[PDB]
């Protein structure tokens, strides 16, 4: 019945809350007090992408960490070269209104998508030098809130219609559809050994899935608002997530709980992007307030910001190899600190 | 620099031009957006995304309606936003300035002025003057309003339902004079589902958005 | 109905956690580890560094 | 006596808004924006910039004694840096004026790149001025004749009350449009009152008074230690009338 499944599952509940205070014999702060402290971080803008003349709600690195993408509500999509600030590319979109994009690892396609619910795959290298839609993947709900490639062949993608799919390009087709959120899936990371993807929603939730087995590991329930915002930890076995409580959290996975919260009382603005550096020391966080935050994943410290933009910051990352890091703000800028 | 490298950099310029050249026809449109409830006329007005356009006084116009949690940070950067609301249906009336109050209230649409319209006017002085239906077991302070003699602009028009149409439009109006600090304003209109002439009354409101708009500019108002 | 979700409850129930000492050592010694491999902590010199 | 009283205050006051104006050309140089609006006060605020630092140096130069050397290039840098930024607050009412009067155009039809370009035009008018002034008054004219300058002179005085015909229509006919609502009557106000009697009755007086003839006594003791001290008053408020309003 409605009242005797609820008691089955609310003792079910309450038995993984017990269970899992069964194995918080320490806490991160008090493991890591004793280590060297990070120290001041002063990091300088060293090129500014100007071109776009709207708003700027995505950028992805590519994996040679020299090429980027980056969406704009102007309706296109620049792949530039940070090294010496070129426009290699500039892809007319049918919709304007964009939320994502995405760099293939091989370099040969970039995705995007947004409030026309459609994924966007182009295809960068081809005859004739143009450069023109791949396949259009059309099934779901909600708008597209983030993309994430695996090979050139899968793409995940989680929208606001509450699911995730993963999608098989040459088909066309969704594989398998990820169920189990109340609300609308605004950030998803990809593990580096792509058989595992963690997506945070509205519901105040970061769920862990299977790429392969198609259903839902865990469910990490620590915030209090929307997360906007979730990165993998550079090992594989954390992540980080960024509400709109103004707190960063880290969780983990064989843990599977919540470790740290990064929070100051001065910050009251929400937080939009977060990403990691290579060694997993430095947790970077975008905010409302135009500036970027430099926390520190082992002793909560807050140690930095790069303060350079007019509006708030929308998106950010870390190159693969630790150089350089991008920001993009409203502002229709993009600096890449280092 | 290199042979090639001067050939990409070449190849950004002409990006830059078409870029900027864009950029240009972008500048003389004005973008709207539309919101309101199911049967509230939303389609019917001038004549996911399901882009609109049309031009009145030589001013392109585009309109955009979606089919509002969190995807309306998106519409930050709009001239106006166009608000539908069935002025007949006394049942939902309180949903629709609860959510006319949202909008007015949302962080993200801070300076954008909201274009009120008062869908299917011709159903309500039917209602009302049907004597069936009462405004009073919906809204118990109407017994006690009365119509404001500054204002009178309606010709060949009953008495009966002008005092319900000058009290639907100040349950929306003391929402946007509560709060709104003179960032942004409301702009009210009564219209039917025959009238032609709702494309001029967006350009009209649209111009007195864009004056504003170039007032604080000047740090005159 | 709700079915599903306790059928979900039940499989991430039965799962082996492990103790936050074992956790936060390993994320300690990653960043040990690979401490002197990220430019954005340790600044290069401008003889290496790309920008 | 009645000097140490006006130029020990002139030095005071321009010193208030020599450092101000730097302020305003360090603010609007981190802002990436930059709409039509602000061009004209980044040009307004150089050009004050540098009327303040001749004027500085000038009124100092009396306190101590001073040689006539540097007299002859203080001089043709104040005046090109004084009717620069008069041309300027003529150029901020006539596009305040554009602005009320066609919303739609300044917007969505104006060039982009308008400010910048009437900008470089008034910048090149004062120029062509100076010129004229030192050709026509100073040596390529020193034996020729005495009354050959008096027509520098009078293209100034000229000059100088097209800039006020230019500001006085341009806020007035704002005004009548609007009519036909308070910051509004203060600002066009204030903007129109500091100009005629603050930054106006300098320029007018001085090049008046060589057009003309005048008695001596009240000449310097009355209206020139006076009108060079009310217009280190225009020029270290502007500033603060049109930008910093927005700041409080
Ligand atoms: C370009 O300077 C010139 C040019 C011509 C003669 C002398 C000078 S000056 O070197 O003496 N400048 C100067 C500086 C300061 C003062 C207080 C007086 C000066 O004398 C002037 C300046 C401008 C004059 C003008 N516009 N019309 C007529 C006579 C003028 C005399």
């Amino acid at each position: 019945e409605l009242d005797q499944l609820r008691q089955e599952a609310e003792q079910l509940k309450n038995q993984i809350r017990d269970a899992r205070k069964a194995c918080a014999d320490a806490t991160l702060s008090q493991i890591t007090n004793n280590i060297d402290p990070v120290g001041r971080i002063q990091m300088r803008t060293r090129r500014t992408l100007r071109g776009h003349l709207a708003k700027i709600y995505a950028m992805h690195w590519g994996t040679d960490s020299r090429l980027l993408v980056s969406a704009s509500q102007d309706g296109k999509l620049i792949i530039w070269d940070s090294y010496t600030t070129n426009k290699v590319h500039a892809i007319p979109l049918r919709s304007s209104w964009v939320m994502t994009c995405a760099y293939a690892p091989s370099g040969n396609y970039v995705a995007c998508g947004g409030l026309d619910n459609i994924c966007s795959i182009y295809n960068l290298k081809t005859r004739e030098g143009n450069v023109r839609v791949s396949r259009e993947l059309a099934g779901h709900t909600g708008y597209l809130s983030c993309c994430r490639f695996l090979d050139d062949n899968q793409i995940v993608t989680s929208s606001g219609d509450t699911t995730c799919a993963l999608w098989d390009i040459e088909t066309g087709q969704q594989t398998t559809t990820f169920t189990g959120h109340t609300g609308d899936v605004m950030s998803l990371s990809l593990a580096p050994d792509t058989r595992l993807f963690v997506s945070g929603a509205c519901d105040a939730s970061a769920k862990l899935w299977d790429v392969r087995e198609g259903m839902c590991r865990q469910t990490f329930t620590g915030h209090e608002s929307d997360i906007n915002a979730i990165c993998f930890f550079p090992n594989g076995n954390a992540f980080a997530t960024g509400s709109d409580d103004a707190t960063c959290r880290l969780f983990d996975l064989r843990a599977d709980q919540e470790l740290m919260t990064y929070s100051h009382d001065n910050i009251i603005c929400g937080i939009t992007s977060v990403s990691f550096s290579k060694s997993g020391r430095l947790l970077l966080a975008g905010y409302d307030d135009f500036n970027c935050n430099v926390w520190d994943a082992l002793k909560a410290d807050r140690a930095g910001v790069l303060a350079g933009h007019d509006n708030r910051v929308s998106c950010l990352g870390v190159t693969d190899d630790g150089m350089a890091v991008a920001t993009g703000s409203w502002d229709s800028f993009l600096k890449i600190w280092n | 620099v290199s042979a090639e490298d001067k050939a990409a950099a070449e190849r950004s310029k002409m990006i830059d031009k078409n870029l900027r050249e864009d950029g240009e026809k972008a500048r003389r449109t004005l973008r709207l957006l539309l919101l309101g409830a199911d049967n509230s006329g939303k389609s019917t007005i001038v004549k996911g995304i399901f882009e609109t356009k049309f031009q009145v006084d030589k001013v392109n116009f585009h309109m955009f309606d979606v089919g509002r949690r969190k995807w309306i940070q998106c519409f930050n950067d709009v001239t106006a936003i166009i608000f539908v609301v069935d002025s007949s249906d006394y049942n939902r009336l309180q949903e629709a300035l609860n959510d006319f109050k949202s909008i007015w209230n949302n962080r993200w649409l801070r300076t954008i002025s909201v274009i009120l319209f008062l869908n299917k006017q011709d159903l309500l002085a039917e209602k009302v003057l049907a004597g069936k239906s009462k405004i009073e077991d919906y809204f118990p302070e109407f017994a006690r309003y009365t119509t404001p003699e500054d204002a009178t602009p309606e010709p060949g028009e009953d008495p009966r339902v002008t005092r319900a149409k000058y009290f639907i439009r100040k349950e929306f109006v003391d929402i946007s004079t509560a709060s709104g600090d003179g960032r942004h304003i409301c702009y009210p209109h009564f219209t039917c589902a025959v009238d032609t002439e709702n494309a001029r009354r967006i350009f009209n409101d649209c111009k007195d958005i864009i004056l504003q708009m170039n007032l604080r500019e000047y740090n005159l108002v | 109905q709700a079915r599903k979700l306790v059928e979900q409850l039940k499989m991430e129930a039965n799962i082996d956690r492990i103790k936050v000492s074992k956790a936060a050592a390993d994320l300690m010694a990653y960043c040990e580890a690979h401490a002197k491999e990220d430019p954005l902590l340790t600044p290069v010199p401008a003889s290496e560094n790309p920008f | 006596k009645q000097t140490l009283s006006l130029t020990v205050l002139t030095c005071i006051v321009s010193l208030v808004g020599l450092t101000g104006n730097a302020v305003v050309l360090w603010l609007l140089g981190c802002r990436m924006r930059r709409n039509a609006f602000s061009i004209y006060i980044l040009n307004l605020a150089a050009a004050d910039f540098l009327f303040l630092s001749g004027r500085l140096i000038y009124s100092l130069l009396s306190f101590i004694s001073i040689p006539h050397t540097i007299s002859k290039i203080l001089y043709p840098v104040m005046m090109f840096s004084y009717f620069a930024g008069l041309s300027f607050l003529s150029a901020v009412s006539t596009e305040r004026c554009l602005s009320v009067l066609w919303p739609i155009w300044y917007r969505c039809h104006r060039p982009t790149h308008l400010s910048a370009v009437v900008c470089v035009l008034l910048w090149a008018l004062s120029l062509l001025r100076s010129i004229l002034e030192w050709m026509l008054c100073g040596f390529l004219f020193s034996g020729a004749d005495s009354a050959w300058c008096q027509t520098s002179d009078f293209i100034t005085v000229a000059w100088l009350i097209f800039l006020c015909v230019v500001l006085c229509g341009s806020s007035l006919v704002l005004l009548i449009r609007i009519l036909c609502l308070t910051r509004l009557y203060v600002t066009i106000l204030l903007t129109v009152l500091v100009f005629l009697l603050c930054g106006l009755p300098f320029g007018i007086q001085f090049f008046l008074f060589l057009w003309i003839h005048v008695d001596r006594e009240v000449l310097f003791c009355h209206v020139h230690l006076v009108s060079i001290f009310l217009s280190a008053l225009n020029s270290s408020a502007n500033p603060i009338i049109y930008f910093f309003v927005g700041s409080f």
